[PDB]
């Protein structure tokens, strides 16, 4: 999900929109 | 951040500021 895309890899910020 | 692991608190700053509705 987003938080292993973000924290174990790279995410764009523009992926945390989806999240809000 | 550019490029970079965003967890925990940090992770937590980027979404309030991608979120955040005026």
């Amino acid at each position: 999900g987003i938080v292993e895309q973000c924290c174990t890899s790279i995410c764009s910020l523009y992926q945390l929109e989806n999240y809000c | 951040f550019v490029n970079q692991h965003l967890c925990g608190s940090e992770l937590v700053e980027a979404l309030y500021l991608v979120c955040y509705e005026r």
